[PDB]
């Protein structure tokens, strides 16, 4: 649907704590830059928990929704502090301005 | 003298689901506008909001509390230091016309709790009985304690209120929810990364995190960090205790307990003033949207 709403979207309920464009910053969460599902987490030695590394799970937008939904009912134990994206609208709008800056 | 006595009343004919109705209202519009405050929402407000009503307590000769439920009125509504709380308060009004027999004392007191729980908190058990009263119960203003304090002041005015020292730090747990505006306190920034989420961030944030006293653009002095943390003198003082300090470094590595001890003073921070009869029915446990499927 809309990238640019999911701009707006990504500002205010994840750049306090990701960042997509870069590879240096690893503020709370790890950066986002090239998230097609590597596998579970990626290494700039930034400390992971035991929950994401098992069960991988390729990040592909349908299932990144789920995440994004319910983070915790998703990966049980994860250090991601995030209540969720209950819509379904505003996630279609983040998920697609992700991709893109992942060039 | 006869010290006020206030009795807890339960509503006419009213019980557990019946509350609980409310409670997934609240919960519901809680979840409905979330484009509120920068996409924050009313979880925070809704918070402060409980804990002012229930600040203006004395235990001396028993007057304000969150038994009253005045907020409806004139006097205590234009508050210098209760301002930006009128959007908590237009957000429960049209729930306030639905359920036109429940008292806004409860119904402020279980948005506080509703707001905790739904944004990922501790169950916190919550009891009615507080009803509406006239215009002579209303308490003055000035009995919220002041931005710009140390650690003295702190601990000297939770006294009021009936607070030791590990309920004063768990209770001051919750200042890891939302942000600060000049356009009401005159102070900038988040509390912590997490603005919706209850964690134990505050604690963990404090003892990490580089702090450094600067001047905000209200000339008011607060904390900021490298990150983009701020917090206030107040809040920062608790480091500068000794007392305090050994109870942040607890809460810090340990999260449950904070969550266990933070249900046990909010709860007891509602409640302050209120006399509960011998036959009043035990604390309610609501169950959060998560759990009915949700
Ligand atoms: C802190 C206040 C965060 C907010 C708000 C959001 N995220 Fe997050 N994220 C955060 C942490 C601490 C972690 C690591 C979890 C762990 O177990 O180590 C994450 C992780 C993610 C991931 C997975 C990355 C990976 O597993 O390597 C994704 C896909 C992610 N975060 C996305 C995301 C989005 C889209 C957010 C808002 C719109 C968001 N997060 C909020 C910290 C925080
Ligand atoms: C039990 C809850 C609670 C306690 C106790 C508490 N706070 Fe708060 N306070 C909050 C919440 C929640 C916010 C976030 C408001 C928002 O996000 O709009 C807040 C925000 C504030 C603000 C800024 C409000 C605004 O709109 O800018 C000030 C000032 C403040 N707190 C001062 C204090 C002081 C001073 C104390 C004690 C000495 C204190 N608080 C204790 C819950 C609490």
């Amino acid at each position: 649907g809309s990238a640019k709403k999911g701009a707006t979207l990504f500002k205010t309920r994840c750049l306090q704590c990701h960042t997509v464009e870069k590879g240096g910053p690893h503020k709370v969460g790890p950066n986002l830059h090239g998230i097609f599902g590597r596998h579970s987490g990626q290494a700039e030695g930034y400390s992971y928990t035991d929950a994401n590394i098992k069960k991988n799970v390729l990040w592909d937008e349908n299932n990144m929704s789920e995440y994004l939904t319910n983070p915790k009912k998703y990966i049980p134990g994860t250090k991601m502090a995030f209540g969720g994206l209950k819509k379904e609208k505003d996630r279609n709008d983040l998920i697609t301005y992700l991709k893109k800056a992942c060039e | 003298t006869t010290p006020l006595v206030h009795v807890a009343s339960v509503e006419k004919g009213r019980s557990y689901e019946d509350f609980q109705k409310v409670y997934n209202a609240i919960a519901l519009k809680l979840r409905e506008d979330d484009e509120y405050d920068n996409y924050i929402g009313y979880g925070p407000v809704l918070v402060r909001l409980a804990w002012h009503i229930s600040g203006t307590w004395d235990k001396h000769d028993n007057t304000g509390g969150s038994y009253g439920g005045t907020y409806r009125f004139k006097k205590e509504f234009n508050d210098p230091s209760n301002a930006g709380l009128q959007n908590g308060f237009k957000f429960l009004e049209p729930i306030h016309k639905e359920f036109p027999w429940i008292s806004s004392g409860d119904l402020f007191s279980l948005g506080g709790v509703t707001a905790v729980q739904e944004m990922q908190g501790p169950k916190i058990p919550w009891r009615c009985g507080r009803v509406d009263t006239p215009e002579d119960t209303t308490p003055d203003n000035g009995r919220l304690p002041d931005a710009d304090k140390d650690a003295g002041y702190v601990r000297t005015f939770f006294q009021r209120l009936n607070m030791n020292d590990r309920e004063v730090v768990a209770l001051m747990g919750a200042h890891a929810l939302g942000k600060t505006h000049l356009k009401n306190s005159g102070y900038e920034g988040p509390y912590g990364a997490a603005n919706n989420v209850f964690t134990n961030e505050f604690y963990l944030n404090l003892l990490n995190e580089d702090w450094k006293l600067e001047k905000n653009d209200a000339n008011n002095e607060q904390w900021d960090s490298k990150s983009g943390y701020m917090m206030l003198p107040t809040d920062y003082s608790l480091i500068q205790d000794p007392k305090y300090l050994s109870i942040v470094k607890e809460y810090a590595n340990d999260q449950d307990k904070f969550f266990k001890d933070f249900s046990k003073a909010f709860e007891k921070l509602l409640e302050n003033g209120i006399t509960f009869p011998k036959d009043a029915p035990s604390p309610f446990i609501f169950k959060t949207l998560e759990e009915q499927g949700l």
